[PDB]
RNA sequence: AAUAUAUAGGGUGCGGGAGGGAACGCGGGGAAGUGAAACAUCUCAGUACCCGUAGGAGGAGAAAACAAUUGUGAUUCCGCA
RNA sequence: GCCGCAGCGAAAGCGAGUCUGAAUAGGGCGACCCACACGCGCAUACGCGCGUGUGAAUAGUGGCGUGUUCUGGACCCGAA
RNA sequence: GGGAUGAGCUGUGGGUAGGGGUGAAAGGCCAAUCAAACUCCGUGAUAGCUGGUUCUCCCCGAAAUGCAUUUAGGUGCAGCGUUGCGUGGUUCACCGCGGAGGUAGAGCUACUGGAUGGCCGAUGGGUUACUGACGUCAGCCAAACUCCGA
RNA sequence: UACUAAAAACACAGGUCCGUGCGAAGUCGCAAGACGAUGUAUACGGACUGACGCCUGCCCGGUGCUGGAAGGUUAAGAGGACCCGUUAACCCGCAAGGGUGAAGCGGAGAAUUUAAGCCCCAGUAAACGGCGGUGGUAACUAUAACCAUCCUAAGGUAGCG
RNA sequence: UCGGUACGGUUUGUGUAGGAUAGGUGGGAGACUGUGAAACCUCGACGCCAGUUGGGGCGGAGUCGUUGUUGAAAUACCACUCUGAUCGUAUUGGGCAUCUAACCUCGAACCCUGAAUCGGGUUUAGGGACAGUGCCUGGCGGGUAGUUUAACUGGGGCGGUUGCCUCCUAAAAUGUAACGGAGGCGCCCAAAGGUUCCCUCAACCUGGACGGCAAUCAGGUGGCGAGUGUAAAUGCACAAGGGAGCUUGACUGCGAGACUUACAAGUCAAGCAGGGACGAAAGUCGGGAUUAGUGAUCCGGCACCCCCGAGUGGAAGGGGUG
RNA sequence: CGCGGGGUGGAGCAGCCUGGUAGCUCGUCGGGCUCAUAACCCGAAGGUCGUCGGUUCAAAUCCGGCCCCCGCAAC
RNA sequence: AACAUG
């Protein structure tokens, strides 16, 4: 009746609660879309539900039968194939009793005769739960959806941000009744996305995502479920209905506390000065001060620091010279004949979908890379800081101080010394929260980390490569209002077309079609001028693909 | 800020220590090898 | 009778009720001081006082009862427990 | 019928013992007589282990008195 | 002395009853009694408070302290009296002997704090009138100073 | 203020505010009833003020009263996931035992639905109530008509001392 | 008029290859002339390949069909039903509206009624399943009622103090009062605990790049003047103080004999065994150099022991140990 | 006597409680505009965060004890 | 539409 329900659960340490009262309880086929600031637990809920951790208070209750799924912030794999990414979950329970049918058919006669008819008989017992079993040619169906890499290289560095393409088919072939995918959309495409809409609308089960996207929350979404930071509140309506109601909810919050607040301070004089007043009766008065300032804390929460990008040395005339560059693997081909110029003080934008070249790109730049027939003109005045796409400096073992500073005291960032414990609390981390390792850090701190130890430097050519990802609208809004401020070349990988509207001067952009894949056009102008001069110069200016049978 | 723990052994589950830990200095959980007398001999213990 | 079936009501005739009493009984209403070394739950107490109402006595009563692998066989009252 | 007649234990219980304990380890509460002779693997000596009596002294319950006490007005007088 | 044809005075008969009446309002008045009348009953209310307690002799004889108290004028337990049964010099004094001390005293080139005259001389003051240390020979002081010590 | 207080105390005429559309509001009563009144907004009860003349300034934050479509929190009633006691049967073994358990009957019951009030938003001060500081500046001094500034719901106007 | 349940007919679904798998499972040569070429056409579903034989208003003749074979399967056709949609009956619940008949009337009229502003009855005029009342349930409530409101205090009131730890007062055992004189506490430590092995500090004189009255170096004199996680006192150089290795005794079952003490409590402990850590061993360890860092009883909560189980089996509850 | 606020650039003041950065309004010094001073506009200078130090990598802030300033205090 | 005075 209910697929998953919850008593007063409330995971927390002690010192620092991340979960608090959480009594809600949902039903099968129940789209839900999840909401909230970063420092909230979106994230700590979905870990519950599929069994992950533990509350430390109150029962977590799935159903009877109903099997459950989960998309994690960062997505784990095995380091075998890529074909071995739709057995391991997913295609499990049927492919390793595969080959085991075939193993017992292998006719032997002195061994055993006539035990084929309860262990080969039950392997075909079991064959006919899953309705299909050839496997073979119902895996091609799985993977020309996804528009997977080709099946027989293994992911190693060979895979960039489709790494999500295979990890949302482990998850999407088990089909599990409780689908819990938690940001599906970081780091897809434009048509990426699109595909994963037509596929969660008609999905037979219940979702919880935890997206920022809008046709998922406005179409396919029925319930929302906003989350307090440590509370848990659920709402019913798709996201149109959702914010309209948010809003004269806050705004009968907004003066609910005003005059809270200036009850407090009419009465702390009352309590403070001119103790004379009243005796033996103190210490009855004295008590509803305290019993309305302790509940003025816990809703007292406006301190939010800014990202801060620092400054280094004075930029001259010449950042990136691309002398007629070629770059490709054996057989592929990537980015030929493309010759471009860096402007000094412009934020640089990259269009492209998976698998174009985007983040190779910024290797050569770099150094991590050689180009094959070409070469790149650094200039002997800029200074390098990347970002990486996968976050690859992010070692999950050792606190979050040590990432950044490598132990010392003061680290080198601005031509100046400054004491390192000073430059973590600067992106977000106040005193003893340096002491908490760093795998299991939230998906805003670990993008408010990789800022961290790769801005170290106070370089003027910072290369982000997905810097939009996890992070919500008051962080975004106060990083794209902190790289206008910055003196020079910013360049910019995103795939949120609306981030680019905000803050580009340049954009470079694949346009490939049938005659070659790997053409790089580059602009004089911000975003909305692009998706204007491209229809009038191309031509280029859907028939959604099942995954399954049905 | 020193919370008092219980200390339970790792096969039977018993519940034989309290102590108290620092909870800001140690945020896991203990392990302590400490005198069971249901088994008679000592065994590991983690908290609960 | 209003108003038609008819009731309300009215005339006549026989019976009966009412008030009193010292305690005892049965059903119903029901305090506080006091004790808690203050006090509210609690006690004092279903007492004091009140209300209906009997009879020489009243109430109870002939198992929709008790007991425990045996068994007593309606109720009241005094002794133990 | 009450109190004596056997105690230990939270209790099942076991019983001159019982509870705690893994323990014929230690405790907690409770039982258990010499001044002999004889007897005694007898010991320098000294009575421990065990004997018929030489017949070590335990003992409670019920009346009526007295002192104090418990419940009732409770030694007597006294409020607003 | 004030009102004295008005919101006047008065006679006769009537009405309102106790946490209620009535009040041109003072907590005033309701049978000489009113911040809640009187009479009877619960009732021999209750009072850590006050006053009283009646014939005789013989023996022995206190305490006014400790600890706890919604307690400081009360009370529980101990201390100290008496008496019954047990124990038998165990108590007490003086003598000899074995022990712990840091009081009075005194001492401070033994320490921690003070503290007074010379020799001595850094930092401050006006190139040196003054600040004169830490040190150093004599005289001092101490409930929270003691190498000592009745 | 019968019995120490006759006044500056109360009352009064007039003034304003709020209640009340009629077996009204208020009041005595557990109720039926009654007064209000054999009255009907120019009437009737409540509040403060107290002839008459001139006047009755500023503040709606606090706390009352009045009116509010919402929004948050909220009682019973409804709703009865999941869990627990029991055992017809079915398991394994020592048939002194251990494991799963439909139906019926029971205990405990979370989600969800649900009102005034409270919060909140407006009006009201002849509602209860409140109505400030520091520093500088003018042809000797003295003093500030003017300026800077903080705090407030708003900073004491007319008249008097 | 808006939603839930129950039943029933219709309708719905498009990777690529094939005349869009007409969705799953189970069957099966059937449909009879309904050509599709009227319309909300193309079944009016999706309007993505632009089409899935049924509100069919030229018809009664010809029908996507069986035959064709690309693909896990194309193939007509009904029946059972999945995530949806859409109409129809039955039942129930919520909202507003209408009706009269339960209830309401101090609207009128006529009777009992001779004398009646009571009461009841009849007829009529209106209100109407609201009101009122009953049982449960929240709100409001000095409008009334029962009561509490500590003690010490050089008389009470305003201030201040109340337990625990150390010193002085305290009169050389112990103890000793005041609103006497000074100060601390309601912790902290997973090592700053246990053990085993080593080490001697602060100040100063002489000398030494930066380097100073004092940072680190080297040599002399230095018996305790530093240090001790915390306040003081007694200790501590033999170290209880600085450093390193391995570890959990920051134990389970007990404890003869004591100090203190009105009682309740508080404190110490050789040693015996189970099992460990350290160490070659002797042995040492039942937390911290010691003395503060906490709170009786009752009622409850949790984990274990399966002790009693209101006829019996269990269970509810009670009980023991933490 | 005792209680309780407060000290942030010449004057008035935010920043704290919820540690890393010192800021705003007038004024002061220099430029500009005007015939010239006001007004206005652009740029500056100015603070050991009252002081003596405790923890911390780091104290305007957390922490006490001292020094001034203010408020309130007797029957 | 701003413009105060020797
Ligand atoms: N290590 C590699 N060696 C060879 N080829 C590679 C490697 N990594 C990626 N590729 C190929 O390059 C393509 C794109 O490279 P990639 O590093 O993913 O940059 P990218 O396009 O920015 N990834 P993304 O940010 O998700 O779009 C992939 O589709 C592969 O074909
Ligand atoms: N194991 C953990 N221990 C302590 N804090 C944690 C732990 N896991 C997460 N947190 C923090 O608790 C909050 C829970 O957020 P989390 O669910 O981790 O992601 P989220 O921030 O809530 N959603 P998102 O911002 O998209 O990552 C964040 O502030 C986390 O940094
Ligand atoms: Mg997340
Ligand atoms: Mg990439
Ligand atoms: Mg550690
Ligand atoms: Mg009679
Ligand atoms: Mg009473
Ligand atoms: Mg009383
Ligand atoms: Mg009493
Ligand atoms: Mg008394
Ligand atoms: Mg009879
Ligand atoms: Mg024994
Ligand atoms: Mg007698
Ligand atoms: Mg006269
Ligand atoms: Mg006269
Ligand atoms: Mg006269
Ligand atoms: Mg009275
Ligand atoms: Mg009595
Ligand atoms: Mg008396
Ligand atoms: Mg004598
Ligand atoms: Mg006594
Ligand atoms: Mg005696
Ligand atoms: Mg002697
Ligand atoms: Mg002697
Ligand atoms: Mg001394
Ligand atoms: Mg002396
Ligand atoms: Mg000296
Ligand atoms: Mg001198
Ligand atoms: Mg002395
Ligand atoms: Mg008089
Ligand atoms: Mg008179
Ligand atoms: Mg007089
Ligand atoms: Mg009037
Ligand atoms: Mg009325
Ligand atoms: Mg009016
Ligand atoms: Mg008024
Ligand atoms: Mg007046
Ligand atoms: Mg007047
Ligand atoms: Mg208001
Ligand atoms: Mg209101
Ligand atoms: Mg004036
Ligand atoms: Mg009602
Ligand atoms: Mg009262
Ligand atoms: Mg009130
Ligand atoms: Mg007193
Ligand atoms: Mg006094
Ligand atoms: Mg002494
Ligand atoms: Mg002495
Ligand atoms: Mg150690
Ligand atoms: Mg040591
Ligand atoms: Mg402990
Ligand atoms: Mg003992
Ligand atoms: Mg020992
Ligand atoms: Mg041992
Ligand atoms: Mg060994
Ligand atoms: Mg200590
Ligand atoms: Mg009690
Ligand atoms: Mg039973
Ligand atoms: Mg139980
Ligand atoms: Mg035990
Ligand atoms: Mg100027
Ligand atoms: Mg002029
Ligand atoms: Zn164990």
């Amino acid at each position: 009746e209910f697929i998953y329900t919850m008593k007063k659960v409330r995971k927390a340490h002690g010192d620092k609660v991340i979960l608090d009262d959480v009594t809600l309880s949902f039903y099968p086929g129940a789209k839900i879309g999840v909401v909230g600031p970063n420092g909230a637990g979106k994230s700590s809920v979905l870990r519950i539900m599929a069994g992950l951790d533990k509350p430390n208070n109150g029962d977590a209750f799935l159903a009877t039968g109903a099997t459950v799924g989960i998309l994690q912030q960062e997505p784990p794999l095995n380091e075998d194939k890529t074909v071995r990414g739709n057995v391991e979950e997913g295609m499990g329970d049927i492919k390793i009793k595969l080959d085991r049918f075939n193993e017992v058919a292998e006719l032997m006669a002195t061994d055993y005769t006539d035990e084929l008819m309860e262990e080969m008989g039950r392997l075909q017992e079991e064959l006919d739960h899953a309705d299909a079993w050839d496997l073979d040619a119902q895996l091609e169906q799985a993977m020309d959806a996804l528009r997977c890499p080709p099946a027989d290289e293994p992911v190693t560095n060979l895979s960039g941000g489709e790494r999500r393409r295979v990890a949302l088919c482990k998850l999407l072939l088990s089909k599990p009744d409780l689908l819990l995918l938690d940001e599906p959309t970081n780091h897809l495409d434009a048509e990426s996305v699109q595909w994963l809409e037509q596929h969660l609308a008609s999905y037979p089960g219940a979702i919880l995502a935890v997206t920022h996207d809008r046709y998922f929350l406005d179409n396919v979404a029925e319930w929302i479920l906003e989350l307090d930071r440590g509370r848990a509140y659920p709402y019913e309506g798709n996201y149109s209905t959702y914010l309209e109601k948010k809003a004269e909810r806050l705004a009968v919050q907004g003066r609910k506390d005003a005059k809270l607040q200036k009850r407090l301070t009419e009465e702390l004089a009352w309590v403070r000065s001119g103790a004379k007043a009243r005796q033996a009766k103190s210490k009855a008065r004295l008590q509803r001060y305290e019993e309305m300032a302790a509940e003025a804390e816990k809703t007292r929460k406006l301190d939010f620091e800014e990202i801060q990008i620092p400054v280094g040395p004075r930029l001259g005339n010449v950042v990136v010279e691309v002398d007629h560059l070629d770059k490709g693997y054996d057989g592929r081909a990537l980015i030929k004949d493309l010759s471009f110029s860096l402007p000094r003080n412009g934020i640089v934008g990259v269009i492209g979908p998976n698998g174009v070249g985007k983040t190779t790109l910024f290797k050569t730049i770099v150094g991590l890379e050689t180009p094959d027939s070409g070469s790149v003109k650094v200039g002997e005045t800029v200074k390098l800081s990347y970002v990486d796409q996968a976050r690859a400096g992010i070692d999950p073992r050792k606190t979050v101080w040590e990432v950044v500073s490598d132990g010392l005291d003061y680290i080198q960032v601005g031509q100046t010394e400054v004491p390192s414990r000073a430059y973590v609390s600067a992106f977000g981390f106040k005193g003893p929260d340096q002491q908490k390792p760093a795998g299991v850090l939230s998906g805003g701190e670990r993008n408010r980390l990789n800022l961290a130890l790769t801005l170290k430097q106070g370089g003027n050519l910072i290369l982000l490569d997905e810097p939009t990802n996890d992070l919500d609208v008051e962080t975004l809004g106060s990083l794209e209002n902190a790289l206008l401020n910055f003196p020079g070349c910013a360049v910019v990988i995103s795939h949120d077309r609306w981030f680019l509207d905000r803050t580009c001067t340049h954009i470079l952009a694949w346009e490939g079609d049938d005659d070659n894949e790997a053409k790089w056009f580059w602009f004089e102008g911000n975003f909305g001028a692009y998706e204007e001069n491209k229809v009038e110069r191309l031509g280029v200016d859907v028939t959604h693909r099942k995954l399954t049978r049905g | 800020v020193r919370p008092k723990i219980t200390l339970a052994c790792e096969v039977c589950k018993h519940r034989n220590y309290i102590t108290k830990k620092n909870r800001r200095n140690d945020p896991d959980r203990l392990e302590l090898k400490k005198f069971c007398p249901n088994c008679g001999k000592h065994q590991a213990h983690r908290e609960t």
